[PDB]
């Protein structure tokens, strides 16, 4: 069990580049690569990647290469420059995964028990998701479904390192802003804090609506199970969380009479030591 | 029946529906306390019953449809009340 | 500001005391954990001012 | 220059202090003859 | 036909590859090898970046491993792309960058191979707080040894980049090679999913912080801007002449006037408003 | 088992070492005051989970 | 091909344009600035439809600068004076993320927009003069004031009082050589007055272009006419015959003095 | 820009710095500091710390580079 | 090839110095001829009974 991966930023980036590099025939819509990473604890961590040349057709699904071969003899190559490094696991991109993915994960596992795959979003790029990472389980199956190789989640982040920070700031120094800026910066934390609010809402919108409608078998372990544990937060009980507003006028009242009048006396002082300092250099140009 | 509209239940309601006796739904809440489907809490002195209820079950599917209703009325509170900070603070948000 | 934090940004100087001056533009100076030294004068100072 | 302590057989495998600096082991250049490497004699030696 | 005033594009994973591999073995002076494009005359591009085996040598030519050189190319050739080397690289940690006695020697070597094979020279642990110490260098010959090396031309761009430093100039840099030009490619498509993507909170914005925390510190403040009013009422019912611009700097204390004023007031202003605004927020979203 | 000890030695190749000093006193939560055996003090931290 | 391009600047000739085409589909990269430059010359104040079309269409794809900085003064050349015109093709080349394309466009909204006061284009120039991040294409915007300004000189002391007071040399620059453009020969003594410091800066080569405006400003123009003249020729006199400066510091300074006895002191330059 | 020069001047000191001796004081804002190291030196010191801690002594933080008092 | 890579790594200039204790949680502290005190995770390409303080 992987409690969560960790994105060295170095290894998107060198998936962005070889799906540039065949881009210029990319017709195939899809790039697996072997994703190198550093073994530290129930967390992972990611740190380096390479590349595979890769064929899939949809015709008969199944068709498909891994270079064995290939990948015995690079790998071996980044061992040699590097001990520290090994296999952790793969990637690919092109966000629909497809049928094969059982197929690649069940074959490369002889080379880690406890491999893992990332699938990147190298043309979106847009709102709220860098990656996501694939785990596999196998038990009986649940209480009372057929059994499969069922994809499970395991949640991922974007980490960093000490001598590449470096590398992230002085290569974009483009926009620049800190999170001071506590007047425009923090209120537009809201805004777009509060535009994900709803675009959550909107996903959590679209999944009933088609499993309501009844297209997709409904999940009795987690799916609503979950949800049924979340529905009843939401308390709003008035008349003594009513007098949680005084502590609100105790807020109110450190802003107004202490912020407004000294804010206004000082500026006031700015006045006389300019309008003394106006006709007094007027009455001695002469 | 009612998700936490009005939760504290009357005393009453709990034994007509169970048809337990008056003096006996103080030990049957207790023993719902002890194996752990729910936490809330007694009152006595006006004998209502507060609740906090955190074990989920499977829910047919016509309870979706109240769920989407629900849900739909927290879309456009959370949307349209949006659109009234951002059309008030644009000056400065940049 | 920032004309303040460039001037910061840069090595500091040795500290040495002059045992008496040679001529043309030259000193003898023994630092504190070393040899002496033979150096040269800069443009603000003078033999004279040693 | 330093001084030499001793030397091993079919290589070089010379042992060398300064008593000031530290103690290396290294090996012999070109332009010598091996025979005249006797022990506790000053050698000139390189800095690299 | 000779040398102008260059231009050095470096890809973004290039530069990454050089802090990445410089971090890793930081006092052992690490190796690598430069790998690139021949756009035209004199500007030259970089790609990609792979690195080199340690050698007991340390860097010099017998460094540098064919076997190494060929399998490994042998591979890039089939996936992702084939193209030409252009260079190379090293680390120096003990001090920022110049060439030094073995950096030279294998640098003759590779200009006898290829047109100019550039030399980069990259310091890992000096490069810390938002800037990396980075130059690329370039070898001359002797043929125009009592001449004016370096024979640049009709440009303009030539004296920005570095002026030569004098920890620099003093090794070889002017009589024996020169410096050279090095921006960065930047490109879209990579910026902003590495700027969102590393710098990003979803929930945080509306967090609380809380009240316990909170009103400890309205507490708090408070309590000395009373004496820094106190101090403030002090230089205002002062008010001597005794040149007052004059009893100002021998009353210099790094204290009140308007510096130890309205700052702290900015922060009760900033700190009250954004939880205040938090706070009538969520009543309004939750129910 | 020859090769078994050949790669232990290719795993062998990157003990850049490490500094033994001993702990002065405590300034903050993650700042210390330590000393070389025959060399200066210094002000450190931890690694992540001390 | 630029001797061709500037004898035959302005015919609109078809042949000519046809041989500079196969001379830009040649794709060296040495040429590149010789094909874009006389493209221009020969279609000046033209507004053409293959023209700027082609020219347009041929700068993104290629891999050298050169052949961009040929077609980028190219495309701002072709048109002239539409005053209204070129807003479509404006927008379109700020818009862009081509550092080269945006600087080109900063010389095209100057060439279309010359001699007129046009508030929309003082605005919008302004504003990529502040918010842009390339060193380049803020100094086109500012160095592009002259080009709109020229016809009423008083205007340009006041706005580029504090252009001149910037944090970057690059604003400072473009800002210096903006005196020596929108003032042609005035002896004006309030530009002059800017200059001062502009020429004792501590930056080399926004030096040099104070001493090449000052250079521009004050050509056929005697000590009684405005009384530094020979103040700045004994300093165009102290700093060629000064040693320790850069050759950028006196690349400025010889030409300094080229400029100001050009024609045997009996032409001029006016733009009016 | 006022903000991006404060906090590059505000994080010179959460650095592994080494610690020094005050020793002299000469001017406004540069000093003598005698290091743990020995070998006198000669720097000039940030804008920030108040003057009233140097009066015979102090222990002190030093930079590693440029070697000021930090 | 590993045994020649191990030969071209053991260089010449061996800097001698002294053992003082060993650990193991395979570790070992050493004093150089410069008595500056070093610490290893991994002690090389030798083996640990074969040494000794
Ligand atoms: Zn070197």
């Amino acid at each position: 069990a992987v409690q969560k991966v960790v994105v060295h930023p170095l290894v998107l980036l060198s998936v962005v580049d070889h799906f540039n590099r065949i881009g210029k025939v990319g017709n195939q819509k899809r790039v697996v690569g072997v994703l190198l990473g550093s073994w530290q604890k129930k967390v992972l961590d990611v740190s380096n990647s390479f590349a595979v040349p890769f064929d899939e057709d949809d015709k008969d699904d199944s068709v498909w290469f891994l270079d064995h071969d290939y990948l015995e003899n690079m790998y071996g190559m980044f061992k040699k420059v590097n001990a520290r490094e090994r296999i952790v696991g793969w990637y690919h991109t092109g966000p629909k995964l497809h049928k094969n993915d059982i197929a690649i994960n069940e074959l490369m596992k002889r080379y880690c028990p406890n491999s893992v795959l990332v699938i990147i979003d190298v043309k979106p790029k847009d709102l709220g998701l860098p990656t996501e990472a694939y785990i596999s389980v196998e038990e009986v199956h649940d209480d009372g479904t057929p059994t499969s190789k069922t994809f499970e989640h395991v949640t991922s982040e974007i980490g960093a390192e000490e001598a590449e920070e470096v590398g992230v700031e002085h290569l974009l120094r483009d926009i620049k802003d800190t999170t001071v800026g506590t007047l425009s910066q923090r209120i537009t934390n809201q805004v777009h804090g509060l535009k994900g609010l709803n675009s959550k809402l909107l996903d959590i919108r679209s999944y009933l609506e088609k499993v309501a409608t009844g297209k997709l078998p409904i999940n009795h372990q987690i799916i609503y199970q979950l949800q049924d544990v979340f529905n009843l937060l939401p308390d709003v009980s008035l008349q003594e969380f009513v007098k949680a507003f005084y502590l609100k006028t105790n807020d109110q009242m450190v802003v107004v009479y202490l912020a407004s009048l000294i804010r206004s006396v000082v500026a006031l002082h700015n006045l006389i030591n300019n309008k003394i300092a106006n006709r007094d250099a007027e009455k001695k140009e002469g | 029946t009612r998700p936490a509209n009005h939760r504290q239940l009357t005393f009453e309601e709990i034994a007509k529906s169970a048809k337990i006796t008056v003096n006996e739904v103080e030990l049957l809440v207790m023993k719902a306390l002890s194996v752990g489907l729910v936490k809330g809490s007694i009152d006595e002195v006006d004998k209502r019953v507060h609740m906090t209820w955190v074990q989920p079950r499977v829910l047919d599917l016509q309870q979706i449809k109240g769920m989407k209703d629900r849900l739909e009325f927290w879309c456009t509170d959370v949307k349209s009340m949006e659109m009234l900070v951002e059309h008030q603070a644009h000056d400065i948000l940049t | 500001l920032r004309e303040e934090l460039q001037l910061l940004q840069e090595q500091g100087s040795y500290v040495g005391e002059v045992v008496r001056a040679m001529d043309k533009k030259k000193v003898l100076v023994k630092v504190h954990p070393e040899g002496k030294f033979v150096v040269d004068v800069d443009k603000n100072i003078d033999i004279n001012d040693v | 220059c330093t001084k030499i302590i001793n030397a091993d057989s079919e290589d070089p495998k010379y042992i060398i202090n300064v008593k000031q600096f530290a103690k290396f082991v290294v090996d012999l250049s070109d332009q010598v003859a091996p025979t005249d490497i006797e022990e506790g004699m000053r050698v000139g030696v390189d800095r690299n | 036909a000779v040398d102008t005033a260059e231009q050095v594009y470096i890809s973004s994973l290039a530069l990454l590859k050089m802090l990445k591999h410089g971090r890793a073995g930081v006092p052992m002076e690490v190796m690598g090898l430069m790998l690139g494009e021949f756009v035209d005359d004199y500007t030259v591009r970089v790609i990609d970046v792979f690195a080199m085996p340690q050698s007991g040598t340390g860097v010099s030519v017998e460094a540098v491993d064919p076997v190494f050189q060929a399998k490994m190319l042998d591979m890039l050739k089939q996936t992702g792309r084939p193209e030409m080397v252009v260079g190379w690289y090293h680390s120096h940690p003990g001090f920022g960058c110049w060439l030094s006695g073995v950096d030279i020697n294998t640098q003759q070597s590779f200009e006898a191979l290829s047109e100019r094979a550039v030399a980069v020279v990259v310091d890992p642990i000096q490069s810390v707080k938002g800037k990396v110490v980075i130059d690329a260098f370039r070898l001359i010959n002797a043929n125009m040894m009592v001449l004016g090396h370096e024979p640049r031309q009709t440009t303009s761009n030539l004296g920005h980049l570095n002026k030569p430093s004098i920890q620099a100039l003093i090794h070889g840099l002017n009589r024996h090679y020169y410096s050279i030009t090095i921006n960065y490619r930047k490109n879209e498509l990579e910026q902003k999913m590495l700027l969102n993507l590393h710098k990003k909170s979803w929930m945080e914005g509306l967090t609380l912080q809380d009240y316990s925390e909170h009103c400890k510190h309205n507490e708090s403040v408070v309590k000395e801007m009373l004496e820094l009013a106190k101090n403030y009422n002090k230089a205002v019912e002062e008010e001597d002449k005794m040149t007052p611009e004059q009893l100002a700097i021998k009353n210099v204390g790094k204290q009140d006037p308007k510096r130890h004023l309205e700052e702290h007031v900015d922060v009760l202003m900033t700190s009250n408003i954004v939880q205040c605004l938090a706070a009538m927020l969520d009543t309004v979203v939750f129910k | 088992k020859q090769y078994e000890k050949s790669e232990n030695d290719l795993k062998a190749l990157q003990s850049v070492g490490q500094i033994v000093g001993e702990v002065l006193k405590q300034l903050t939560e993650e700042k210390f005051i330590v000393k070389a055996t025959n060399g200066p003090r210094y002000v450190v931290g931890c690694r992540r989970q001390l | 091909s630029l001797g061709l391009g500037l004898a035959a600047m302005g015919t609109a000739r078809q042949d000519v344009y046809d041989l500079l085409k196969t001379n830009l589909y040649q794709d060296d990269a040495v040429t590149g600035e010789a094909a874009g430059l006389a493209l221009g010359l020969v279609m000046l104040g033209s507004k053409n439809a293959q023209a700027i079309e082609d020219m347009v269409g041929y700068a993104q794809e290629t891999q050298h600068e050169k052949i961009l900085r040929g077609l980028a003064v190219g495309i701002a050349l072709v048109m002239y004076g539409r005053m209204e015109e070129a807003d479509a093709l404006i927008e379109s080349l700020c818009r862009d993320k081509d550092p080269i394309l945006r600087r080109s466009g900063m010389y095209t909204v100057a060439m279309a927009y010359c001699g007129s006061g046009n508030n929309k284009a003082i605005r919008r120039l302004l504003h990529v003069a502040v918010s842009d991040v390339n060193d380049d294409v803020r100094r086109a915007a500012v160095e592009s004031l002259g080009f709109i300004l020229f016809r009423t000189p008083e205007q340009c002391p006041s706005v580029v009082s504090l252009l001149s007071e910037s944090y970057n040399p690059h604003v400072r620059y473009g800002a210096a050589m903006a005196l020596g453009i929108c003032c042609a020969g005035t002896g004006n003594k309030e530009a002059i007055n800017l200059l001062e410091p502009m020429t004792n800066d501590p930056v080399n080569y926004v030096r040099q272009g104070a001493l090449i405006a000052s250079a521009l400003i004050m050509i056929q123009q005697t000590e009684i006419t405005c009384p530094k003249v020979n103040q700045f020729r004994q300093l165009y006199s102290k700093v060629i015959n000064d040693k320790h400066d850069d050759v950028m510091a006196k690349f400025g300074a010889i030409l300094a003095q080229g400029i100001l006895d050009a024609g045997g002191h009996n032409v001029t330059i006016s733009l009016q | 820009e006022f903000l991006h020069a404060q906090e590059e001047v505000k994080r010179i000191q959460s650095i592994p710095l080494v610690i020094g001796q005050f020793l002299e004081a000469v001017d406004q804002n540069t000093a003598i500091v005698g290091s743990t190291t020995g070998s006198n030196y000669y720097v000039r010191i940030l804008s920030t710390i108040d003057r009233e801690l140097l009066k015979p002594n102090a222990s002190v933080a030093l930079h590693k580079h440029s070697n000021a008092l930090v | 090839e590993n045994s020649e890579k191990i030969k071209v790594n053991k260089t010449l200039p061996y800097l001698v110095s002294n053992v003082i204790e060993l650990l193991d949680v395979k570790c070992a502290v050493i004093k150089t001829s410069t008595r500056q005190t070093y610490f290893l995770p991994v002690i090389g390409l030798v083996d640990a009974e074969k040494l000794k303080p």
